């Protein structure tokens, strides 16, 4: 399973962001809003293939969570679809980036602004977000934003859609990596 | 679902679909409710889940 692939919780479907690890312990990052109140994750809508259980969840304010793998056999590719990821990097204005998610597949665009505040309502405000012109639609949450072999962010939310064009905000991945002490591979 | 606190300028992208009266499946409540506002309260909920 890789970055961009579907993940199911008890409540709905999100996208796996990146496969990360710490020592010999494998995990995957995804959106905090997806990990919030979820315990177990599965790889299929039937919930037959277990992935693992949530280990951390940071939403609102930030928007990242991490899930610890408990499935021993499922392959944990350090890629995004077939694309290799070798390091993580800070977003910059004008950077060309690509997103992959489980509903829309792969779409490209560029970083338009940094440190943006997105107010999802009811007190769910997230800060420090990367703004881009990439579209995203329901199901795409927590998928990767990358640039070449560099990991950059996790899909959070936005407006518009892929038919008409839209704006998507992403959580900087470096922050998540640092909070959990894990690294891409 | 109450769409009173809408519209919202942004929605998260998790998937928990609802079926609108226009027979379109909306990916999530926030997407749904913004469509309701956009139709000027003409769109209603048919049922939960995909259409």
């Amino acid at each position: 399973i890789s970055g961009g692939d579907a993940i199911y919780s008890s409540t709905g479907r999100c996208s796996l962001g990146f496969n990360v690890r710490s020592g010999s312990t494998y995990y995957f990052l995804t959106a905090g809003h997806c990990t919030d109140g979820a315990t177990t994750w599965w790889a299929n809508s039937a919930r037959t293939t277990v992935l693992g259980t949530t280990s951390g969840s940071s939403f609102p304010n930030n928007d990242y969570g991490i899930v610890r793998y408990t499935n021993t056999t499922i392959p944990k590719d350090g890629t995004v679809g077939g694309q290799d990821i070798t390091s993580a990097a800070n977003a910059t204005v004008g950077m060309a980036v690509t997103r992959r998610g489980s509903t829309t597949g792969t779409h490209s665009g560029s970083v338009t602004a940094l440190n943006a505040t997105v107010n999802y309502g009811g007190g769910d405000v997230v800060y420090g977000m990367i703004r881009t012109n990439v579209c995203a639609e329901p199901g795409d949450s927590g998928g990767p934003l990358y640039s070449g072999t560099r990991a950059i962010g996790l899909t959070s939310g936005g407006s518009g859609n892929c038919s008409s064009g839209g704006t998507t905000f992403f959580q900087p991945v470096t922050e998540a990596l640092s909070a959990y002490g894990v690294s891409v591979y | 679902v109450d769409c009173s606190e809408y519209p919202k300028p942004a929605c998260t992208n998790e998937y928990r679909p609802l079926c609108g009266s226009d027979n379109k499946t909306y990916g999530n409540k926030c997407n749904f409710c913004n469509a309701v506002v956009e139709s000027n309260g003409t769109l209603t909920l048919s049922h939960f889940g995909k259409c």
